[PDB]
Order: C-alpha cells, then structure tokens, then sequence
RNA sequence: UGCUGACAUGAGUAACGAAAAAAAGGUAUAAACCUUUUCACCUAAAACAUAAGGUUUAACUAUAAAAGUACGGCCCCUAAUUAAAUUAAAUAUAAAUAUAUUUAAGAUGGGAUAAUCUAUAUUAAUAUUUAUCUUAAAAUAUAUAAUUAUAUUAUAUAUUAUAUAUUUAUAUAAUAUAAACUAAUAAAGAUCAGGAAAAUUAAUGUAUACCGUAAUGUAGACCGACUCAGGUAUGUAAGUAGAGAAUAUGAAGGUGAAUUAGAUAAUUAAAGGGAAGGAACUCGGCAAAGAUAGCUCAUAAGUUAGUCAAUAAAGAGUAAUAAGAACAAAGUUGUACAACUGUUUACU
RNA sequence: AUAUAUUUAUUAAUAUAUUAUCUAUAUUAGUUUAUAUUUUAAUUAUUAUCAUAGUAGAU
C-alpha cells in the first residue's frame, strides 16, 4: 500500500494525536531506573528546538527517548548520539596514566523551543563564581613551583 | 630478447583453447615445499602461477561408451587431459589423454 | 616536449552557426543582485512555552540554586528503611521517580559547578 | 544503463513542466557540521551540487562532506511558476559565487569577526553563512519579484530563523503577493523522515 | 682538539677577565633630550618622546573599526543564544596573559 | 577544571593508591598541602582518618 | 637502509600476539601471567 | 614560534607533558583499526540481519515504567 | 677505566636541523603571537580528500550528529592460517605434547534493494594477463553506379515530431564539439592456464540498535632517544606546453619555520665565468667539461639472423645562421672474466 | 555599477573618485577546451616575478 518511512511517519503522528507514545514501547519493563542524565546548555550549532544530554555510557537512544517521555513527559522526535574520547590524563609524571572517561552525549530534536535561563552574576550567586577556586589554583601553582627567590616574590 | 633465444615450446594446434570444466577442478593448494611444521622440507619448491587441480578419473569404473569432447592442458601434469562425455548417461569426466 | 622545430597545433573543429542547437536555458540570474548583510535570527520569532518540560530539570527556573535556594543539612534528612517498610509499591514507585528527577536536577547542577 | 537522474543536470522550467517530479519550489539545506547552506532545484541532491557551489573553499569555508547525516532542510520555498524557482535557484547560485569568488571583501567585511579577526566560529560550525543564506535567498526573491493565482510562501523548519518579520521580509512586494511565512509540521521524525515531509508539502501545493 | 687538563681557576679567570676587549665598558655617550629632560644615548632619538609622538599619530591616524549593523543591533538574549562562551585551551589562556612574557619599555633617570 | 572525571570511577586503582597513602610518609603528604593553602585556610590541628 | 624504526605499530597485530586473551589461550603465555601477577605486575598484558 | 612566550629551547614538548607512557590500558570505542568494534553494553536489542542490517525485538527492548 | 650523588673543566666555545622576507596596526608591551597589504616558496605539492598510528595534539568541556542508496565497521560468507576445543578404544606419545578429522574462529577479499527513491525480518510450500586492430559498414570531398583520399563506427541525454495504452506510459524518427578519462558491453590473443564460501513464490511484517566521524596524516600531532633533511599506504591532483604524471610557469589553496641582526678577512662547502694552452694532472681523465633536434628519414662491419649490433657512429629534412628557458639525449675501439635479464655482504 | 559635484526636466547629459572585465545554459556519464547563447564582462603602451643571474651579447 505504502513504503516504510510513510509507514513509520504515518504511526509517529498517531502517536502524537493520541497523547500516547510517538514509538513503539519496548517489553523490558524497567520499574526502579538508577540512570540519571545531565541537561546540557546548547552550543553555538544547535538550535532553540534542540536541547543536549549527558547520558549513561550504556544508555540506548530508543532507551533516552523513553527516559524522557515516561520520566518527564517530553518527546524526543529525533535523537543523534555523540560518544566522546577519552583523553589520558595523569595527577603527576611519577603517576600511571589512564584515559579520562568516554562520555555519551545525546542531542534531541522537540517540537517546542526552549532556551536557557541566563546565568548569574558574580555577586548574585555564591557557588557559580569562578573568582575564588581559579585563585586558589593559581596560588597552589606559586607556591609549589615557587623554587628559590621567587619567594621573595610578591603574590599575584 | 637473449631469453627468447632457447625457447621451445610443441605446438598443439587441436588442443583447446578455453577454460577447462569448472565442476571437475578443485583449487591446487600451495605449499611452498613445507610439511605441517611450517618447515621447509622440500627444497627449490615456491611461487608458482596460480592453479587448480583437475579431478581426472584414474580408475575408469562406469563403464558404456563415451566421446572424447576435447582435448585440453593441464598446468599439474605433463600429459594432456581429454574430456570425455558418456553417450547414455551424459555424465562428463577428464581422462590421461591417449 | 616543446621545442625550436614545433609546429601550432590547428584549431578546434567548431560546429557552424546553423548546426549548432539553441541551449535549453535562455535567461539566466538577475544582474542586479547585491550583497547585503546577514539578517542573524531572532529570539522574537519563538514562543518558549512556560511549561515545556525541560523547565523539570530546573528548580524553580534558576540557573543554580544557591546557598540560601538550597535545602539546609539539618532540615533534611534522608528515609529510614522501617518507614519505607510500611508504604505501598505505587507510592513506593512514585517516591523513587521523584528521587531520580532530584538527581537529574542536581547532577545537571552538580556538572556546571 | 541509464546515468542521469533529475539530479545530475541543472534543469531548467520546460524540463520541470514535462515531468512534474515536484511543484515549482527550491530546497534549501543546513550543513550541522559547519553552519554552511545548500541550495538546490529538488528534495535531494548530489556531490555535483556541492561542487558548483563550494567553488573556492578554504579553512573558513570548508568544502562540506556529503554525508546525509549532518545535512538537514533549512528552508522550503515555493514560488507561482517553474521558471520563476528556476530564476531564484540560480540568483542564489549567483549570490553564492559573488561571497565566494568576485566581491569575497566586501563580504568578510559584512561578517562578524572574533578577537584575532577571523569569521566568528564554535568548533568548524561558522552561523555566519546561514544567516548570509538567508540574506541572499531574501534579496534574490525580491530580485526575482521586481523581474516579474498561487500565493508564495517558504516553508521554514524552525520560526526562530527570521531575523525579524518587522526589519526584514516586510518589503512591499513581498507583501503584494502575499508571501507566506508557514513553517513545516513537526509532528514526527524531521531528521529521519525528512524526504516523506518534503513530499507530502509538495503534494500539499498541487 | 680536547683539553688535556682541567683549566684552573686563574688561568679561566684571566682569560675571561683580563682583556678589555672581553670586559663591559662605561656608557660615557649619554645626553641630555631636549623635548623631556631626560638621559638618552648621543647621535639617538628619545624613545619617549617619538614613542608619544607615534601614539598621537595612531590615535589621529586611525582607521575606524568595522562593527557590522546585525551584531551592533542584535539584543543580548538573542547574542547569549547565538554565540554561547566556551572553555578556552592551556595554551589560549597562556597566550591571553601577554603581561607574563611581553616587555614594555622602561623610562630613563632625569638628567641633572 | 574541565574535568568530566566526576562522572565516572577511571583510573581507579591509581585512585585507591593516591588515596589510601601510607601513614609513615602521612607527614610528606601533608607538608606540600600545607604549603598550598593559604593561612587563613590552613588548620594546626591535625586531620584524623574516618 | 637506515635503522632504529624496527617497532611500526598496528594495533590488531599487537592484540593478537600480546593482548591478554592470546596469553590466557596458551598454557605458555597462562604461565606467563601468572608469574607477572606473582610478581606484583600492574599491566599483565597489551 | 610554537608558543611566543618561550623563546629558547626548554625541553617541553609540542604537545602536552611526556611522549612516553603505559601502553598496555584497555581499548576505547575510538581506538583500533576500521574493524575493531568495541561497543558500549547499550545495544543487545535486536538481531544482525544477513545482509549486514539490523532488525529490532520488541520484547527485548528496555522501557521505563 | 670502582658504585651513587653533587659540582666543576672544555665554555659562555660549537651549535640552534635544508628555508625569503618587509611594513603598518593589535600594543607610546613583539625579529618569534594575531590581522591587513606587499614580496617569495610548494604546486601529479609544502594543496585537497583519506588509510595506519599516536601523550586529543583539533576551530575544545556550551566537544567530533547516520535506517540505507560513488558510507565504513558490526552482521552473513569464507582465504591464508589459528584453536588446554572436537572423535573401554580417532592415531601417536617419558610428561609437555604432536598428528588426522570435525566444529569454531579468522579480512587484506565476496555480499540483495534503491531519487522512480529502497525495505534486509518471520512463517508456509516445492572474473591471469594484455588488446579493441584489420576487414566490413555507412558518411564527406575530388574525378568518370564504380575508383581515389579523409575522418566516423558498440553503450552513456536533453529537445522536437510521430504512432499505440490512457498530461502519465511504451516504441519510432529526426537535431546536436574536439581531446583525455570512467563504468558497463561485446567480441579474443598468449601460456605461466587464472580464489573460497553463503534457492524461489505467497502471506504476514518493518516505529529502523550499537561503534567509527575532530584535527593531524611526504608529518611539529605516527616509526626513528630530539618539534630529527631518514622511514610511512591510497585517491583528486586549475589552465597554458607537450609524446608524457618529463620540464617551465602557477589559478586556487597552503606556507615563509624555537634563533635573530650586522659584517661578508683567512679558510671550508655548494655554485657561475675564465686569456694562452688542452691530460703536461693523477695510481687512474677521479672530478669537471663535452649534447648543432627530442619528430620524420637514413643507418655498417660482424652476427647465434634477433633493425642483435641500433637509441649504430657519421649524415639528411623541418628550424636556425652572431647568440638568446628548462627537462630527455654524453663517443669509438682492443683485451681479460662472466652467455644473457637477474641475486649478494641492511651499515666499508 | 556605486559615490560625490555641476547642468537638465527623481530623470537624462557632463565632470571627478572608487570597484569590476566575472558569470550562467547547450554540444548523450565525468574533466578540460572550443564555439553558440547569456552578460557591461575591452584591447593597445609600460612594468614586474619565476625558469642556474632563465639563456645569450656587451660591460
Ligand atoms: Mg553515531
Ligand atoms: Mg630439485
Ligand atoms: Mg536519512
Ligand atoms: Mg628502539
Ligand atoms: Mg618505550
Ligand atoms: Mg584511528
Ligand atoms: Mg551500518
Ligand atoms: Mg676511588
Ligand atoms: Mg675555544
Ligand atoms: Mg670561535
Ligand atoms: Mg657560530
Ligand atoms: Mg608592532
Ligand atoms: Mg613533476
Ligand atoms: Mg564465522
Ligand atoms: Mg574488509
Ligand atoms: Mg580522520
Ligand atoms: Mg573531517
Ligand atoms: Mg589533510
Ligand atoms: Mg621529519
Ligand atoms: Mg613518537
Ligand atoms: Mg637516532
Ligand atoms: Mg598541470
Ligand atoms: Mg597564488
Ligand atoms: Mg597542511
Ligand atoms: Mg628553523
Ligand atoms: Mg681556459
Ligand atoms: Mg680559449
Ligand atoms: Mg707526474
Ligand atoms: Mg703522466
Ligand atoms: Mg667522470
Ligand atoms: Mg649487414
Ligand atoms: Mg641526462
Ligand atoms: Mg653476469
Ligand atoms: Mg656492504
Ligand atoms: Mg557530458
Ligand atoms: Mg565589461
Ligand atoms: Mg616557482
Ligand atoms: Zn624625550
């Protein structure tokens, strides 16, 4: 009668119209789910009709699709999936080496729009505040590779 | 050429010039002169052109007469190879050339 | 190569002016076409919706909570297991959806920190 | 055999009209690897398309993979006639070519710069040649208007790509014929079954 | 082609410091500039003084930045969505502090 | 930080060996620490285990 | 001929000639393991 | 210059600290040649068909209830 | 010529690794970073796509987006080969183990459908290597149906006009460059005789999983202890010229560098020119110099008959006569040894 | 073609300044070239770079 992708819209639509699922539901009945997902803030590339997750490792794209529909009541109309690398990273050079962790980010597509609301100011918020831990860094940095008359030195 | 010089080849003007039956040849496997060891145990033996081995009737069991269709080369034997076709059966076999 | 002794080579073998067909395509793009800017698209056209469903991994649409947004340590305590022991499974269900959405929100958090 | 599809040659309105493959209309296309856009006479397109347009490419301006992944529809426009699409896709083509080739300073000159004035970038995507897209694929219907029943319209993927309704696309033209601003249904997978929507809009304007 | 003994202290010593041609010499050319009063070296510019009179030249002399309609215009939610902040690289923020490895140049004692 | 290690347990016997310092070398630990922090962070009295 | 780059790595072949689980098929290579975690070896294979 | 803060040759690296390190630490999803398929635990759903595509099992597929 | 550590000496000496830089401004902080302009270098690459590799080096943490059609893996299938696996008694064996057979693994290879866009599931039933000539056909001109000379000759698409199903389909006719190149077709020459393995109709299905994707890749991002003139697989590689991927140039793109500025003694290296002479040099013409077409002609003695000798030497035509880019092209002979093309001491 | 001035009855004519000599479609898949169509898409003076200082003659 009709060709597949028509078929697979014709559904999606149903789906939609009824207020059921957009998709077909597994049968692996999942009851208490420990994965949690990160809501990422948008990049540059994506749009306001987009929004960007850090998921599980392990996490399925059917499977965050239907995280968000039962979890949360949003549906995702299409998902891409991006697994990042995992550079090596070491605490010193006396150290072993080993790769930071390989991190699953999924991007979905939704049919309203959503933008961030606006970070806040230094003086507003207590814990986003970037001043106060950038300088300790710095002044750890000093004073380990302070050597010998950088001492005497005044601190920055 | 100087490698021309001394070549000598009989000519066959009667034997075939076509590809031999594809269901009578099984590939002719190297070996490169070594045993199950991976060792050389015959010498002076390597990298040839590429073969198959032709599945020649040596024991001559069914009986009934057959036509010799063609007369062929064989690249693993000296002898040329005929292909004989049985008059009733039409079964199709190679046979050592008379 | 080229050389002192070679000759031009002819010319190519044009087809004449009756033989040769008219093209399929006569008037081609407009003259008078002119760069202008960029027109960068605009939040105006949108209508983010009050209650879109990825305002559920804020809390109270902040950014971040902050010290005082936060529920303090000694006003929060997590459940003991023989209060759990005596509720139902679908409010027992509902509890733990709850607790994974508060997650979300913190992990999202937790992360930008 | 048989080479050529209706992709492989530029066609013009007369070829259009003995086939009737789609309604008089122009596709246009967003590279999410780069922020580049891609015109083109049909709902599908080919490395041929690319290379007339991506003429000059360098570090900035990439030449675009034709992975059919990271290109997705930016922009469906419909016009009155198969000769007027055709007059429209080829103003584009001739817009690109004067950003790319001819009047390439003047252009830089328009774009917004970053601190070590280069062509402001996140990663390779550069949101810069979208919004010249949408520049040039508005002067190049307006060029197309002043050289000249169904009314016109473009079928947007996303509303938030206008710069602004007020400012721009409320030229008295426009608003003459009566350009229609819709924007495609999201009522299903835009990515997956974009090549099923494009067909049922296309249908839709029959 | 090697040395056969370890050089000894006098022996480098007078080698290195000995000679006058080796040693550093007095700066006896100093003078007075005549725009600002100050210590520069004889048949020489003050580096103060055309250094102003360059800056002058660059502040008169300027050719006018480009900021592009669209960007001027644009509001700051609208700019926040478009061109989002990012994490800069080590060798970026290296590249950012110029005031750890770039000279700027020092002015001269007044001459009596 | 630009971290993404927070998110996962890698490297983890590194970790465990970082972690679970011996007490005899506890004082060449501590001294570095010391040394980083500023005085109106640093503490005389000293940290016990868990 | 100049030498020095007799290592040209290819991580497949590398795998299968020293990866872990071409040391745990052999008897020889199993023997090999054990006696690296006799030792006190971290890294008991590629 | 690499980086114009540094001048003259200390013995740092074009990029990052040391060359040299651990070889032996497990395989990624990105590392390995075109055929090294790793995988990530996420996709034990369907069945490989015989062609080289894939055809999902319903049954076997992880809802959240 | 003890071991470890620390610090001297040579010495502020050599060296800073094939290299084209200049100005203005960012910035009264720049030989070295960014921008603009100028100049140069690479250009069948120092470009653009990729493979492998690797401390992610990237245009970066707000990070490399795939149901499939000039998308790869995964998957199905197998090659080479591998397997504490497989078969009262498979066979052999001081143990280890080894052999044969099964099964399983194993890409460097094979794998349906597709812009008209395409549908992969389940159930049921019975292809070494090379070549495209000659003839023949019709076409275009000269001469008087047939001769002479010249190209053309299997496929690839839009247009227009017809005839049949009914503006969508099928077939026919006519219109339309040259030179390379591709794929697919056909016919076929040579001996060295050219992989393996995995069915079709009908009904019922199909909500399309996982992994790769940055940048680098004749290299500062791999293998060489170094940001090492070494090693490193594949495809495009603007035109003008040409037999050509030779050679010159360089449209575009990329680049001009962890050393600079001056001075340029002696001396060294790598080049250019040289009066009169022309091997007098030297173990030795080593080194350097030496090309009067590269196309078309023509080309000897000897000889194993192979234009082997030959790309013969000389020589001719075209071009040029005072010369006036690069690159290809560098004599003739006698003797000793070895038939010849090959192979050899990676580094004398 | 644009910008700035002058005349004329925004237009045309003149003067000055700046920029441009591209592009697209046909000839049966691709590439280049050629011609045709399309477009305002130019041919003389004088320079420079590169090819061993490009080569050569003088100096
Ligand atoms: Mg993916
Ligand atoms: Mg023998
Ligand atoms: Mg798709
Ligand atoms: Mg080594
Ligand atoms: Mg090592
Ligand atoms: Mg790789
Ligand atoms: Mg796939
Ligand atoms: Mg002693
Ligand atoms: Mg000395
Ligand atoms: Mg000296
Ligand atoms: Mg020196
Ligand atoms: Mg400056
Ligand atoms: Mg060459
Ligand atoms: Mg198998
Ligand atoms: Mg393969
Ligand atoms: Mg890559
Ligand atoms: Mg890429
Ligand atoms: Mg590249
Ligand atoms: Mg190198
Ligand atoms: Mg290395
Ligand atoms: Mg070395
Ligand atoms: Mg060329
Ligand atoms: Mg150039
Ligand atoms: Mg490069
Ligand atoms: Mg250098
Ligand atoms: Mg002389
Ligand atoms: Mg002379
Ligand atoms: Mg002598
Ligand atoms: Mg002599
Ligand atoms: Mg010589
Ligand atoms: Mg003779
Ligand atoms: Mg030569
Ligand atoms: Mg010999
Ligand atoms: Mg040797
Ligand atoms: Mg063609
Ligand atoms: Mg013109
Ligand atoms: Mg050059
Ligand atoms: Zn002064």
């Amino acid at each position: 009668d009709i060709n597949v992708s028509e078929k697979i819209y014709k559904w999606t639509k149903a789906g939609i119209e009824q207020g059921k699922e957009h998709f077909k539901v597994g049968g692996n009945k999942v009851y208490f789910p420990k994965a949690r997902i990160i809501l990422l803030r948008p990049n540059a590339k994506h749009t306001p009709y987009q929004a960007k997750f850090i998921v599980p490792k392990s996490f399925n794209k059917l499977d965050l699709r239907d995280y968000l529909y039962h979890i949360y009541g949003l549906r995702a109309m299409n998902i891409t999936t991006q697994l990042l690398h995992g550079k090596f990273n070491r605490m010193n050079l006396q150290t072993t080496r080993f790769r930071e962790p390989q991190i699953k980010k999924m991007t979905i597509e939704m049919e309203e729009p959503f933008i961030w609301p606006e970070e806040p100011r230094p003086d507003e918020n207590s814990f986003w505040d970037s001043t106060t831990p950038d300088n300790m860094e710095k002044y750890r940095e000093e004073r380990l590779n302070c050597l010998g008359s950088d001492a005497n030195k005044p601190g920055t | 050429s100087p490698g021309l010089r001394w070549y000598r080849s009989p000519i066959y003007p009667y034997l075939y010039k076509g590809r031999p039956v594809r269901a009578l040849t099984v590939v002719r496997k190297k070996h490169g002169g070594r045993n199950n060891s991976g060792k050389i145990t015959v010498r002076h033996q390597g990298g040839g052109h590429r073969n198959r081995t032709r599945l020649i009737d040596f024991n001559r069991w069914e009986g009934g007469a057959q036509t010799v269709q063609r007369i062929e080369y064989d690249p693993g034997r000296s002898s040329h190879i005929a292909l004989l076709k049985h008059n009733t059966t039409g079964e199709l076999s190679y046979i050592i050339a008379c | 190569a080229r050389t002192k002794f070679t000759k031009p080579k002819p010319k190519q073998p044009v087809l004449p002016k009756d033989k040769i067909r008219p093209p399929t395509q006569l008037t081609h793009h407009s003259n008078n076409l002119r760069i202008t800017e960029p027109i960068p698209p605009t939040t105006s056209n949108l209508r983010c919706p009050d209650d879109h469903p990825l305002w559920q991994f804020f809390s109270n649409k902040k950014f971040i909570r902050s010290a005082d947004d936060l529920p303090p340590s000694s006003h929060i305590r997590p459940w003991s297991i023989p209060e759990l022991r005596h509720k139902s499974f679908n409010d027992l269900h509902s509890l733990w959806y709850n607790c994974l959405r508060e997650q979300n929100v913190l992990a999202r958090e937790n992360h930008l920190l | 055999m048989k080479v050529n599809h209706s992709i492989s040659r530029f066609r013009p309105a007369s070829w259009f009209e003995k086939t009737k493959i789609i309604p008089p209309q122009v596709y246009i296309f967003r590279n999410l690897e780069y922020g580049q856009v891609l015109y083109s006479q049909f709902p599908n397109f080919s490395q041929t398309q690319v290379d007339k347009l991506f003429v000059r490419p360098n570090w900035s301006n990439r030449k675009p993979s034709l992975r059919r992944d990271i290109w997705k529809c930016m922009c469906v426009v419909n016009l009155q006639n198969y000769k007027q699409s055709v007059h429209l896709y080829q103003n584009l083509c001739r817009l690109r070519y004067l950003r790319d080739v001819a009047q390439r300073k003047e252009s830089d000159k328009l774009r917004k710069k970053d601190s070590n004035g280069h062509v402001w970038y996140s990663g390779q995507y550069r949101p810069t040649y979208c919004q010249e897209a949408v520049a040039d694929l508005r002067e190049s219907l307006l060029k197309v208007f002043e050289n000249a029943a169904k009314k016109p319209s473009i079928y947007w993927e996303d509303p938030w790509r206008m710069g602004d309704k007020d400012k721009h696309w409320n030229y008295d033209v426009f608003n003459a014929l009566g350009l229609e601003h819709k924007l495609i249904q999201r009522v299903g997978n835009i990515a997956r079954e974009e090549s099923v929507i494009l067909k049922e809009l296309a249908k839709l304007e029959s | 082609a090697v040395p056969k003994k370890k050089v000894s202290h006098q022996k480098k010593r007078q080698k290195l410091y000995g000679p006058g041609k080796k040693q550093l010499k007095m700066i006896h050319h100093l003078n007075k500039c005549p725009s600002c009063g100050h210590y520069k070296r004889a048949n020489t510019l003050c580096m103060y003084c055309v250094g102003q009179i360059s800056h002058i030249w660059k502040t008169h002399t300027a050719k006018e930045e480009i900021k592009p309609r669209q960007e001027e215009e644009l509001s700051e939610l609208d700019q926040r969505v478009l061109y989002p902040g990012r994490r800069d690289t080590k060798y970026t923020k290296d590249l950012k502090d110029k005031d750890n490895y770039l000279e700027r140049r020092v002015r001269t004692l007044k001459k009596d | 930080s630009g971290s993404y290690q927070h998110l996962s347990n890698v490297g983890s016997r590194v970790m465990k060996r970082l972690g679970n310092r011996p007490k005899n070398f506890l004082p060449h630990s501590e001294k570095f620490i010391k040394k980083s922090t500023p005085e109106f962070m640093k503490s005389d009295l000293k940290e016990v285990d868990e | 001929k100049s030498r020095g780059n007799t290592y040209q790595p290819s991580t497949l072949k590398r795998k299968r000639t020293f990866g872990f689980l071409a040391r745990a098929k052999s008897k020889q290579g199993s023997k090999i393991l054990k006696r690296r975690k006799l030792k006190g070896r971290w890294f008991l294979s590629h | 210059l690499t980086r114009p803060w540094k001048k003259y040759r200390d013995g740092e690296l074009f990029y990052g600290l040391s060359k040299v390190g651990n070889k032996r630490v497990p395989l990624t999803t990105k590392q390995g040649n075109k055929t090294m398929y790793k995988g990530t635990r996420a996709s034990g759903i369907g069945r490989h068909t015989k062609f080289g595509g894939y055809v999902i099992n319903w049954k076997k597929v992880r809802t959240y209830v």
